[PDB]
Parts: C-alpha cells; sequence; structure tokens
C-alpha cells in the first residue's frame, strides 16, 4: 500500500447512507476466545458455533483456501466487525452472523500483560492527538487494531455518528517493522453495502503488537 | 405480529422522541412511515437487516437505528410541530413490496410549544328525539365528547356491559373546534324497544391519552394524564 493522494481518498459528503460505517464501528465488535470451526460453505471460509445478541452461527470469509484449511482445525481467537444483512449461511435457517478474517491462533499469543499502542492522529495535516489501544495477543490482526482505533475515535472525536461525519476525508496507516506499511480508507463509495467495505480485512493481515506502529490522517 | 410503543405521545418542539417497532415475522425488512391527513403515506426510513438502516424519501429530521432483526426504532433528536402526524410501522418479507409487508397499529405523535395546553374531554350522552321515538321504531343514542386537546381519543359503546360496535356511526375523525380544542360524535341506534326495557344498560366510553409519567407538568396544577371517562343511560 503506497500511502495515498488527496484524490484517491474517498469523501464522507459523498455517501448517502453513511450511518452503516457508523453501527459498525460504534458497536460492539465480535470476539471469541479459543474456538475451532464446525462447518464451512466455500472454500476460503470457516463458520463456527459461537453466539452473540444477533447469531448462533459466525461465517468468516479468509484471503482463500490455503488460509482457510490453515485454521480450520486450529483453536482460534476471533476479533471482527460482522454484518447480518446478504449474510447467507445456508438455505433456511439464519440467525447467522458474517465478519472477514479475524482470526488468529490461540495457542501461545497471548500477553502476561496488555500491550498498549499509540495511535498518532493528524487532523488537517497536524498531528495533535495521540491516545492508546490496547491488545492482549503477540500477533493481533489489523482489523482488531482499527476497529480499536475507530471506536475510540468515534466515541470521543465524532469520526461516525448515526449521520453525516466532521471530517471530508480519512484513512488509517499501518507501519509495521521490516514490512511494507498499508493503509486503509475511512470513508467508502458513495453507494455500498456493509459487506463489499468490510473487505479490507478479508485478507487477514496481522501484525506484531510490540513492534508496529499506528498513524490516523484526517481533514475536515 | 408487529407492534408499536408508545401508541400515543405529546412532545415539546424541541424535545427527544424515539418511536419503537416490534415484530415476530422474522422478516428482514422493517419500515416506518407517517401519514398526514388528506396526504399519503411516506416512507421515512427502513431497513434491509440489522445493524443497518436506509434513508427512505422524506429523512430529513429523523434517524433510524436496527439494533437486531426484531426492532426498529425511529429517533426524533429535536421535535418540531411539523412532525406532528400518525406513524406506522411495517414488516416485509421477501423483496419488501406493499403485499409482502405487514403494518403496525400506528402512533399518534403530537408537537407543541408547551404541554399546557393539553385537556381531558367532556364527555355527554343524550336520549333519543321524542318524536324519533314513536313512529321510528328505532332508537337512536348520541354520544359527544368535546374540549379535548390534543386529538388522541378513543369512542366506543356498551349495551348491558357488552362492547357493541352494530348500530354505531362515529366520526371518521376528531373534528377541530377552536384552536386548542377538538370534537368528536358518535350514535347509537337501536329498536325503539330495546330503548323501552329499563333494564337495558347504555354506556358511552371515552378514553383520553394526554401525559404521561416521564413527563414533568409544572407542580401546583393537576396533571391531565390518561382519562377513561364515562356517560350512562338506562331505558326509560
Ligand atoms: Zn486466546
Ligand atoms: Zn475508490
Ligand atoms: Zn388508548
Amino acid at each position: 500500500q503506497q500511502d495515498p493522494d488527496p484524490s484517491q481518498l474517498h469523501r464522507s459528503s459523498l455517501v448517502k447512507n453513511l450511518q452503516n460505517i457508523y453501527f459498525l464501528y460504534e458497536g460492539d465488535p465480535v470476539t471469541h476466545e479459543n474456538v475451532k470451526s464446525v462447518d464451512q460453505l466455500l472454500s476460503h471460509d470457516l463458520i463456527y458455533n459461537v453466539s452473540g445478541p444477533n447469531y448462533d452461527k459466525l461465517k468468516t470469509e479468509l484471503k482463500n483456501q490455503e488460509m482457510a484449511t490453515l485454521f480450520k482445525d486450529k483453536n482460534v481467537d476471533i476479533y471482527g466487525v460482522e454484518y447480518y444483512h446478504l449474510c447467507y449461511l445456508s438455505e433456511n435457517a439464519e440467525r447467522s452472523a458474517c465478519i472477514y478474517g479475524g482470526v488468529t491462533n490461540h495457542e501461545g499469543n497471548h500477553l502476561e500483560i496488555p500491550k498498549k499502542i499509540v495511535v498518532k492522529v493528524s487532523i488537517d495535516g497536524i498531528q495533535s492527538l495521540s491516545f492508546d489501544i490496547e491488545t492482549n495477543k503477540k500477533m493481533v490482526t489489523a482489523q482488531e487494531l482499527d476497529y480499536k482505533v475507530r471506536k475510540y475515535l468515534t466515541d470521543n472525536k465524532q469520526l461516525y455518528t448515526n449521520g453525516p461525519s466532521k471530517y471530508e476525508t480519512g484513512y488509517i496507516k499501518f507501519i509495521p517493522k521490516n514490512k511494507e506499511s498499508f493503509w486503509f480508507d475511512f470513508f467508502p463509495e458513495p453507494e455500498f453495502t456493509q459487506s463489499k467495505y468490510l473487505m479490507i480485512y478479508k485478507d487477514n493481515e496481522t501484525l506484531d503488537s510490540n513492534t508496529s506502529q499506528i498513524e490516523v490522517y484526517l481533514t475536515t | 405480529a408487529v407492534t408499536q410503543s408508545p401508541r400515543n405521545k405529546v412532545a415539546v418542539t424541541g424535545g427527544k422522541v424515539t418511536l419503537s417497532c416490534q415484530q415476530t415475522n422474522n422478516h428482514n425488512n422493517m419500515y416506518w412511515y407517517r401519514q398526514d391527513t388528506g396526504h399519503g403515506l411516506r416512507l421515512i426510513h427502513y431497513s434491509y437487516g440489522a445493524g443497518s438502516t436506509e434513508k427512505g424519501d422524506i429523512p430529513d429530521g429523523y434517524k433510524a437505528s436496527r439494533p437486531s432483526q426484531e426492532q426498529f426504532s425511529l429517533i426524533l433528536e429535536l421535535a418540531t410541530p411539523s412532525q406532528t402526524s400518525v406513524y406506522f410501522c411495517a414488516s416485509g418479507g421477501g423483496r419488501g413490496s406493499y403485499a409482502e409487508q405487514f403494518f403496525g397499529p400506528g402512533t399518534r405523535l403530537t408537537v407543541l410549544e408547551d404541554l399546557r395546553q393539553v385537556t381531558p374531554p367532556k364527555v355527554s350522552l343524550f336520549e333519543p328525539s321524542k318524536a324519533e321515538i314513536a313512529n321510528k321504531q328505532k332508537a337512536t343514542l348520541v354520544c359527544l365528547a368535546r374540549g379535548f386537546f390534543p386529538d388522541h381519543v378513543e369512542l366506543s359503546w356498551w349495551v348491558n356491559g357488552k362492547e357493541v360496535h352494530s348500530g354505531v356511526s362515529t366520526d371518521p375523525q376528531a373534528y377541530k373546534e377552536s384552536n386548542y380544542s377538538y370534537c368528536l360524535s358518535s350514535r347509537l341506534r337501536v329498536s325503539a324497544t330495546f330503548w323501552h326495557n329499563p333494564r337495558n344498560h347504555f354506556r358511552c366510553q371515552v378514553q383520553f391519552h394526554g401525559l404521561s409519567e416521564e413527563d414533568k407538568w409544572p407542580e401546583g396544577s393537576p396533571k391531565p394524564v390518561t382519562q377513561n371517562i364515562s356517560a350512562e343511560a338506562w331505558g326509560r
């Protein structure tokens, strides 16, 4: 991910139903400790017999078959942003939730003490905001950190609201140790669906919580 | 089934209001509409499923949330008099066309500058016309409710303790008398023979929804909260 250009960032003022992004990051994420695949629909996904307020089954589409069959029989930790509309898990049944990635191995991936990562927020070219994020995983998915960054920003700086946003553009930049940096645009395209937008987590990109930086760039 | 809560609500300008819709049809689609006298049924917000909502045709002034499959809420952050109307909720299977929709009972919301205008009704029962009895063979009772505000009322008839709809003729809608006063009338026709039996009991029941506990009314004055007024009469 080569850093973005102003013209490469989606503008929030152009999004008709931007509240559908707000619901994703304001509400609780789906988190599950030490569990293992129970079923599978497509070659690149895994279904779990886990539960939450709105679901009895959870499906996670991963990067591909290779990655799917990799976590298939292991005991994993799940941490993702789920959607319900368009989450087909069979022909007849339902009460299912869907996510992308958000999967890490459970065994020996926890920390004695939670690792605090600093998030340097910059607004209008001026890094003037800074707050802490936390994780107790050694290898954590970008999704988890992302959700935590946006949840705080939404609760404290109004990144998202059940309506328009005070910011026109915005993105999160991940800076791993000895790897190519990458970023996610905070805003979707004028017309989108939650499932389409959330594909940024399909690759299940994981980071070393100990040696990774997080930068946020916003414009009002 | 589809239910709505609250069913009646009076709010003050600038206040916050929340209408809640509950369904048991397990439909993926839910809708919030409003209907205004002489005007149509207009879509405000709708939802294709839990955790998402879509702007309808007249979204301005309203927010919506779909916390689950069963619930769909309509939020008014800053109530304005223009939002006074009758709100309808609905769930929809399939694609969500009208033939696949199921509506709620409706909610009456009235937004005014202040609550000091809310007033319970005056109810009166009137015996059939002297002449009407004779060469009429039919006896007609007229029930009248007036001086109430806003117009969240229900009028029913009860003969001998059992509710009756047969022979009843109630005005389709409360008609305004003054700027802050409504009127509502109804008629109950029976055989002049029935109206002459001293054993028959006639009762006109009226229910008025005013302010609620949640509302704060200027202490010192009696709070015009919901009321169940009834006018009765026996057969002569
Ligand atoms: Zn774990
Ligand atoms: Zn784009
Ligand atoms: Zn009532």
